[PDB]
């Protein structure tokens, strides 16, 4: 329930590692990467003048 | 396929000795004179030895007592 700006993501991954273990944090990292890529492409943010 | 060896690590905790144990088990099953105790999923003997350790059926003491048993047999 935040903006997840490259610092909340790191903290969330750290809590997942320090709470659950190693396999769940690996699967979580892969899922985060995939969903981020898909939704960044869907948004279509572009830089104009 | 064992993508993570965390459980095998914690079964016998060194992250350094399990390499030796798995190497010994793989040599036994690859050179000859051994058969896997877990079902073979057409994978290499490396992950088979690691899965054997993960299930808890192979460690240093068990391997040593088995070797003693075969030496006594011959």
């Amino acid at each position: 329930n935040q903006a997840l700006g490259k610092k909340a993501i790191s903290k969330m991954l750290n809590t997942c590692y320090r709470i659950l273990g190693l396999k769940p944090t690996v699967i979580f990292a892969d899922q985060i990467m995939y969903t981020g890529f898909a939704y960044a492409a869907r948004s279509g943010a572009s830089v104009g003048i | 396929a064992r993508v993570t060896v965390q459980d095998a690590v914690e079964k016998i905790g060194n992250r350094f000795d399990l390499v030796l144990v798995a190497a010994r088990r793989a040599r036994q099953m690859q050179v000859g004179g051994k058969d896997p105790l877990v079902p073979e999923e057409n994978d290499k003997t490396t992950v088979i030895a690691l899965r054997e350790i993960e299930e808890g059926l192979i460690n240093n003491q068990i391997l040593d007592v088995r070797e003693r048993q075969e030496q006594q047999e011959q």
